């Protein structure tokens, strides 16, 4: 492994989350910049089969402070805490090449007014839904089109603070500030069961989370988890979200990332003619601007938890082959972890993920 | 402001 730290040429500006979609890593925030970099030339460069004096983003372009970034390859859903616009055909999707945003389309999609505020955005791209958290309900639109399909209306005690998307699509999970985890069931359609309430379970703070489960949909983890002062945990959600492990103790109350690689890995042990399939985690240590990765399956760190960033970390995204990680904090510093093979053996075909799902 | 590049070895 490679560990790639570029200062962004931001002046004053602030980055506060980024997206790994189709080759790009696109970083958003302050004053409505958007910029977007090839995840290649990144890796590349960490790899020096090119210079870093040749790095540079291919596209900038301007929307508010962006907190929001995720879409799929035709269309970009940026937000802001009160606004959220698509930008659709920011890819050519014959040179999979970007866009300059003068060959974009672009639409404002929502807006609430204060005290309102956006909490979270998440995309569903299996249920074609976008999930819009306010400060008290969750709103459920149809990708693309963005017709309102349903809301749910939680307690007034119980701000949704973040959400969490299942991968097989069956289920949106919130958790809220008077500490619940909230597991819903959601059809294509929008309707919509709550199946689960399990209450005194997280400490959320009035901070913009990035959580992903485990690319099998068998784990849910937890920042400040308070069962099992405060953790950073791992929930069987087939086994009634028992603790299946502790990774942080004390968990940071400034930390608020806790993201999934979406491959799922296999590593030959060559000398005992034995192998171990894995998932990695990406989040931070005890200390604020650590960066750690754990081996869900060794249930240790990769390596020392790596003190990157002298504040928290913003925003963590892994690349779509799970090879590479992506990191972004307040020092305006861009963090590339380049894996090899040698590092993490091979990602298996999807057929593996899928039927540990079932 | 400079680029750092660093080996970061794993266990």
């Amino acid at each position: 492994m490679r560990l790639l730290k570029y200062p962004l040429d931001i002046h004053n500006e602030q980055v506060n989350a980024l997206a790994a979609l189709g080759p790009y890593i696109i970083l958003a925030g302050s004053g409505g910049h958007v910029m977007a970099w090839r995840q290649q030339q990144l890796v590349d460069t960490a790899f020096d089969r090119v210079m870093i004096k040749d790095l540079k983003p291919e596209v900038s372009f301007q929307v508010g402070d962006i907190f929001f970034i995720t879409g799929d390859l035709e269309t970009l859903y940026i937000g802001s805490e009160h606004r959220l616009w698509g930008y659709s055909g920011w890819l050519c999707r014959d040179t999979n090449n970007i866009n300059s945003v003068e060959k974009m389309n672009s639409k404002l999609l929502f807006e609430c007014k204060s005290p309102s505020t956006i909490t979270d955005v998440k995309y569903d791209i299996n249920l074609g839904i976008l999930f819009v958290l306010l400060s008290n309900k969750i709103l459920l639109f149809r990708h693309k089109t963005f017709d309102k399909l349903s809301e749910i209306t939680i307690d007034k005690a119980s701000k949704p603070i973040t959400g969490i998307i299942d991968p097989t699509g069956q289920t949106f999970t919130v958790m809220t500030s008077d500490r619940s985890i909230l597991v819903y069931q959601i059809n294509k359609t929008g309707t919509h069961k709550l199946i689960n309430k399990l209450t005194q379970h997280v400490q959320m703070y009035p901070l913009h989370y990035r959580i992903s489960m485990s690319p099998q949909a068998d784990i849910l983890p937890v920042i400040n988890s308070v069962k099992g002062t405060s953790c950073t945990a791992l929930l069987d959600r087939n086994n009634n979200y028992k603790v299946t492990k502790t990774l942080v103790t004390p968990s940071s109350n400034g930390c608020r990332v806790l993201v999934y690689s979406p491959a799922f890995y296999e590593k030959p042990n060559l000398k005992k003619g034995t192998s171990t399939r894995y998932n990695l985690i990406a989040t931070s240590g005890s200390t604020d601007g650590t960066i750690l990765v754990w081996n869900t399956k060794r249930m240790k760190p990769l390596f020392n938890a790596l003190q990157v960033s002298s504040t928290a970390i913003n925003d963590m995204s892994w690349s779509q082959d799970g090879f590479t990680l992506f990191a972004i904090s307040n020092d305006a510093t861009l963090y590339t972890f380049a894996f090899q093979e040698k590092d993490l053996g091979v990602a298996l075909p999807q057929t593996e993920i899928k039927s540990l799902q079932e | 402001e400079p680029s750092i590049l660093i080996d970061v070895p794993l266990y």
